[PDB]
């Protein structure tokens, strides 16, 4: 699950630029044409305050960072592993509501001791 | 007013030992051996019931005092 989260963050945690070229139902654009457009829009050499000027038949679409709750997956994984190893949840740098207080706290720390 | 108890006790004689097979018993071991969350909870039950340790008492222990290994012990010491 840890490896899955790292790979998922790498692909989905960051938005990515999608330049679409040519008019819809218009003239087709070939690889050698896209090489020249790639040279103009290259993220390697772009900077924060670059601006773009185009004809109407160039679209700078984007892949959004597609939201997923990796924090909750980490909390679930850590809860699984700590409980399997007989440690309290708190040992894994993860916590839970109510369980940090009162008789709920007293029981789990009694079990540990 | 009974020496042998006169009330019967629902013995499953038609079941030969008992309804518990060794396979049922060994399946309890399979759950215990498996680790993960369910085995951990039943280990917590054992620790709550029996993990805080024990003390032996004898009522009137001092009156038991006797020379055992040629030296005094009460029954609680023994
Ligand atoms: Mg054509």
């Amino acid at each position: 699950n840890e490896a899955a989260i790292n790979q998922a963050i790498e692909l989905h945690g960051f938005p990515q630029r999608h330049v679409k070229v040519g008019k819809e139902d218009g003239a087709p654009v070939r690889d050698n044409d896209l090489r020249r457009v790639r040279t103009i829009f290259d993220p390697r050499t772009t900077d924060a305050n670059t601006a773009y000027f185009t004809g109407q038949d160039v679209d700078v679409e984007t892949l959004e960072a597609h939201n997923f709750d990796y924090s909750a997956i980490h909390e679930m994984d850590m809860r699984n592993l700590t409980t399997a190893l007989g440690l309290p949840l708190e040992a894994g740098n993860v916590g839970a509501d109510g369980l940090g207080s009162g008789k709920p706290a007293e029981l789990r720390f009694a079990l540990l001791k | 007013a009974s020496s042998t108890p006169q009330t019967n006790v629902d013995s499953m004689g038609g079941g030969n030992g008992q309804d518990l097979t060794f396979e049922d018993l060994r399946d309890i071991k399979d759950v215990r051996d498996s680790g993960g969350q369910v085995a951990q909870l039943m280990d917590y039950k054992a620790l709550l019931n029996f993990g805080e340790g024990c003390e032996i008492h004898v009522e009137g222990d001092d009156e038991t005092k006797q020379l055992v290994d040629g030296e005094p012990m009460t029954l609680s010491e023994w």
